[PDB]
């Protein structure tokens, strides 16, 4: 999940924005 | 801003600038 | 915290910290 | 929504708590 791709490795805008409604 | 590592309250602070009025999901487990 | 006015990065994260590990839904529009 | 109920007016413990997963 989300923790796993952007708090215990770098995180990316392509990665974030999956998660905005 | 977006591309490091980002936990707690810094993930989120970065899904709410990035998600703009769309909002967004917070579900860390 | 929680019971007063709560806009943009104050209202994300008052669900931050009330939500904990089960996160949230941010759904402003 | 939770801008009408939280930042507009008053938010409450009981209406965050509905926001949760």
């Amino acid at each position: 999940g989300i923790v796993e791709q952007c708090c215990a490795s770098v995180c990316s805008l392509y990665q974030l924005e999956n998660y905005c409604n | 801003f977006v591309n490091q590592h980002l936990c707690g309250s810094h993930l989120v602070e970065a899904l709410y600038l990035v998600c703009g009025e769309r909002g967004f999901f917070y579900t860390p487990k």
